[PDB]
């Protein structure tokens, strides 16, 4: 019963990650 | 060097030290005075009369020795006669460039005076200035007199060494080439030197006034031959007499002899191999040159 | 643009520190079907700092090529006698590499060492032993140095000549990469190149831009003779530094007049005034026309050596 | 001489009744004895859930972290930029996390072992009202009594 | 108080009443050490029991944890040096690496909170370690004194 | 030291093989 | 045995004397709790004052130590990103951290052979923390006993 | 009447003489238990020290083999090879020598936690002579014993 | 002291035995 909340722990955070790289990317081009 | 010119200086005018010919050979040799005489006080007549009975001098390699001690340097004069013997001589070449363009590069009284502090960093007339441009200045220097004149005085020079090391012997032995070689070298390595050369010279043998014209002009062109040795250590082949001989030919341009050369590698030869040790070799050079 | 100058230190230091493989495999484009190939404009760019790779290229991705040819360099050029169509290939980068950077006193000496009562002699085994000896400190070029019957030997006058038109080729094409029109190159652009191998700093080429705007200078080009006289001047760097401080030292001013008597007198070379207005435009000690000989000689002697 | 007189004594206070009135006074000193534990044992109770949740959140946060961590990496060295350029950009970033977990932890400070964890947790939390070598001796004079208990009724 | 001094009277009356002090007291301890570590034998079976079952489980999942790295290593060497060079496969090693990590912290995480969760749990809907502790001082207090009763 | 053996190699070789596999099915 | 069986003729007799049973008695435990507790104090002193000097030892080693890894880092990044490349500096960067690590582990076995050396031939050349700790439980039994007194 | 029984029975027996002797018994039960005492601390610090020595030794041996691993991957990244054809061995080697640390570290397998480890240390040793049990509760009784002599000399 | 001398010893015994692996390979 664990393994939904690791998965559902781990899986936004790996996401989140992903799109602050791309927002920290595109800002940094930008200014 | 201005404390060698003041140390050896001989004439004086006006508290003006002054060189005579025989004053500057003794100075390009030694460092100390061999008699401490006390600088004669001359006058303007007297210093004069000086340079009255020259032109008598042969305009060869026997300029300066004919010239005696009549002559006159001023303290610019014998700073310009150093750098001819110790510098390479085309830096020279580059000033007459620079000086004149599109001329036989001649220069005035004044243009030597420029000339002499440039290179080496109213007024009497002295022997350069009368013997380039005649005697009130009519003639001009161009440049092709001026290289003989450097070759007549390296050659003077170098006759005066092989006669001093001779002691008019007319021929030389080749320990005493080992002496002229290692004598300036004063840091203590000379002892083993002394000991191979001992051993590998077998007295008896002998080298003309041309085998020691020939090497001193080597020690001018050193630098080729520290490339050649490099290009070697980089081949990672022992380098060997004959090897030793080829970068020779390279440098100078010239077939030195197989005697003089082949004492030359056995002198420098510090390890029991057949390897020349060209480290200290080059060092050794480099203060000969040096002087 | 943050990217494209992080990307482009990023390259200088593959330049500056990379082995001659990764610089090769990242600055190649091409794929010929396998062997990679590096068209000549990519050769130039390896070694000419601040170059941008394109995007998708980059290392270790090509352009795979299909197996008359297409013809990479113009005919009479040094790249075409490589043997492909005008492409370099690995063993001839490191070749070329190697004939553009080390000076012609260490081939002379090179030649004369090993030889036979020659001076200018040698052979394929002599001339392995000359490219091993150089490079601690080529493919399909055998026949044109050599011969046909692989037996001719190579005087060191037709191998300097080689290496002679090697650099004025390299030169047209750092020329051509910047774009002429009409076949003149902006003063900033010469200025570029000139400072290319220099300081990172841009700002005494901005300076140089006012003075230029200021003095009338900006927008009057210089062709590529101009350039090549040039170079041939400052391929005299030694004789020139030293009679510049000859000069200076004297007591006469560095003006423009003595920078084209001395460039006359001890380089043989005729110089515009356009020249040597730029080179003063960006070398002044702040506006006056005294020359700062010691950056000057620093900076020209650190470009001439490619680094 | 004595032995006499405490014959005399025993028969006089010691009815010798008094295995049921120990049996009895045990059973009921029993309950006494749990009565009087159960207080302490629910704030040992409450101070371990209380000092559980903040670990399970804090491990749960940490994971969190290094996932989006991964993230990050993963999105600029494949998308951004290449692999060689974000080389070591990912080593430094690792050196920095590894530095980083190393503070927080330089910050932050069988049965033996519960022993040594309610001594931590009484010390850590300097709460009244549950005293721990208290409730020790009082579980052990209860296992005591019950043992004996288990003796008396064999 | 009175059942205290009852008691009291009791004892003293069962120590004065005593023939071979020396002796029959020594008997005694026998008897009583004896029947102590009868008492206890249960108690140490039970925990002898749980103990083994608590622990072949974690040498089992510790050698499963051993054979799962080996196994990752040998995907790792054989893509590395077989199918693909290692410059194409330096990130993938990287990140499945630092998957590996993740895993490993994701197991312990789980372990431990669903223990601790468990354990909580049972304790407020709630082999007692105490009483058997305090039948081992009984005993090992007894035996002391019977050793030191004979030499 | 004969069990470790005899859980690493097996391991390791599945791996392998495991990698072959996967390689090619992709 | 005889001294026995007086001592506990000799307590029977203390409780027999008994005026308020339950109140003298409670007074006696409270005066005994204090004198318990002002023999306690001392060894609480002797307690708190080795734990404080044996705690702030390691927390300055730790910063050392965290300062040191961090100097390494800077160093490291300063050479790789400006001066250098980290084509060349990979190989350094990787030695760098093998070594700090081998010297981090010498420490550590360096000082536990030290200690334990140090400890062992103490131990065979000779704050009783037995004596604190039955204190401890002692009065911790009597104030159960006054608070049951109580109510 | 009782209470004149017990009475006549502490002026019998409870000579009331019993404090000087009561403090000579004690002054002497207090060394009569350190020297029974004494052979089980023999006994503990042979077995400590013995188990204290083996743990140095293989410490040692694992300094070493580690100094000998870092020896040759330098000298093969420096002077044999390049360190492009070593990276991949160097990180295959670093995860061997994980796998081998960690499969020994599965082969082997404030006062509380020394007891706990010495309790350890005789489960697993299991040698004859020395049993913690007796020991720890003989520690506690000479202790309560130097504490009441304490109390009783002020 | 023992530091160094059980570290160095066991370091240059790694670079002689890795030379002479090499070797035999
Ligand atoms: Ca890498």
């Amino acid at each position: 019963f664990g393994i939904i909340r690791l998965i559902l722990t781990v899986v936004p955070g790996l996401l989140i990650g992903a799109a602050i790289s791309k927002n920290i990317a595109n800002f940094l081009e930008e200014n | 060097r201005k404390q060698r010119f003041m140390q050896f200086s001989s004439l004086e005018h006006e508290g003006e030290y002054y060189m005579t010919p025989r004053d500057f050979l003794f100075s390009v040799m030694f460092e100390q005075m061999e008699r401490k005489t006390s600088v004669k006080k001359l006058t303007k007549k007297d210093i004069e009369d000086t340079l009255s009975g020259i032109q008598t001098a042969g305009c060869g390699s026997t300029f300066f020795r004919d010239l005696g001690d009549k002559g006159l340097i001023s303290y610019t004069e014998y700073l310009f006669l150093l750098t001819i013997l110790t510098k390479p001589h085309s830096g020279f070449h580059v000033a007459f460039k620079m000086l004149d363009t599109d001329g036989n590069e001649m220069i005035e009284k004044r243009e030597f005076f420029k000339l002499q502090k440039i290179i080496s960093k109213p007024e009497i007339n002295t022997t350069l200035q009368m013997r380039f441009f005649g005697k009130r200045g009519q003639r001009k220097l161009h440049y092709k007199e001026f290289r003989r004149f450097m070759e007549n005085l390296q050659t003077e020079i170098q006759e005066m060494e092989f006669l001093q090391f001779s002691k008019g012997l007319s021929f030389m032995r080749k320990e005493d080439f080992a002496e002229w070689l290692l004598f300036f070298t004063n840091t203590e390595n000379k002892d083993i030197y002394w000991k191979n050369v001992r051993e590998k010279l077998s007295a008896g043998e002998s080298i003309s006034l041309d085998e020691f014209k020939s090497f001193c002009h080597f020690t001018t062109h050193l630098e080729d031959f520290a490339i050649a040795m490099q290009m070697f250590s980089l081949a990672h082949r022992p380098v060997r007499l004959a090897e030793f001989k080829r970068a020779v030919k390279v440098a100078t341009g010239q077939e030195l002899s197989n005697n003089i050369l082949d004492t030359v590698f056995k002198i420098f030869d510090l390890d029991g191999d057949e390897c020349l040790s060209h480290e200290e070799f080059l060092g050794v050079l480099k203060n000969r040159m040096h002087r | 643009g943050f990217r494209d100058r992080k990307v482009m230190e990023y390259e200088n230091r593959i330049r500056a520190y990379s082995t001659p493989d990764k610089i090769f495999r990242y600055f190649a484009t091409l794929k010929v079907i396998a062997e990679v190939f590096m068209t000549p404009e990519d050769f130039v760019r390896s070694i000419t700092p601040n170059e941008k790779q394109p995007e998708h290229l980059g290392l270790d991705q090509y352009i795979i090529k299909r197996f008359e040819r297409e013809k990479f360099a113009d005919e009479g050029s040094i790249f075409y006698t490589l043997g492909e169509c005008g492409l370099i290939s690995f063993s001839d980068y490191i070749f070329l590499t190697t004939v553009l950077s080390t000076p012609q006193r260490n081939f002379e000496i090179a030649f004369k060492m090993f030889d036979l009562n020659g001076d200018g002699e040698v052979d394929m085994e002599e001339f392995e032993q000359v490219q091993s000896i150089i490079r601690s400190q080529c493919s399909a070029l055998t026949t044109y140095f050599f011969g046909a019957d692989l037996k001719g030997k190579l005087t060191i006058k037709n191998f300097l000549e080689f290496q002679r038109k090697l650099q004025h080729d390299v030169l047209k094409l750092e020329f051509e990469r910047h774009d002429p029109v009409d076949g003149r190159i902006t003063e900033r652009q010469f200025g570029g190149m000139l400072l290319a191998y220099s300081g990172v700093q841009s700002k005494k080429l901005t300076a140089m831009q006012r003075q230029l705007k200021k003095h009338f200078k900006e927008g009057k080009g210089l062709t590529f003779q101009e350039v090549e006289n040039f170079f041939t001047f400052l391929k005299n760097i030694n004789d020139v530094d030293t009679a510049l401080s000859f000069y200076h030292m004297a007591g006469a001013s560095l003006d423009k007049v003595t920078m084209q008597q001395v460039a006359r007198t001890v380089a043989k070379v005729e110089l515009s005034d356009h020249v040597c207005d730029v080179v003063f435009a960006l070398f002044d000690c702040d506006g006056n026309g005294e020359l700062s000989n010691k950056e000057f000689v620093s900076i020209m002697k650190q470009r001439l050596m490619r680094g | 001489d004595v032995k006499t007189l405490v014959n005399q004594l025993y028969e006089a206070l010691n009815v010798r009744e008094h295995q049921l009135q120990k049996e009895v006074e045990l059973t009921t000193q029993l309950e006494t004895l749990q009565q009087e534990l159960l207080p302490l044992e629910e704030k040992k109770l409450e101070l371990e859930q209380v000092a559980n949740r903040r670990s399970n959140w804090m491990a749960w946060a940490g994971l969190g972290l290094m996932s989006v961590q991964f993230g990050i990496l993963a999105r600029l060295t494949w998308w951004e930029y290449s692999w060689d350029i974000m080389e070591p950009v990912t080593y430094f970033v690792t050196y920095g996390t590894a530095m980083a977990a190393y503070a927080y932890f330089v910050l932050t400070r069988n049965d033996v072992r519960d022993r040594q964890q309610l001594l931590l947790l009484h010390k850590k939390a300097k709460k009244t009202g549950f005293d721990v070598n208290q409730y020790n001796v009082l579980k052990d004079q209860i296992a005591k009594l019950e043992l004996d208990l288990k003796r008396l009724r064999d």
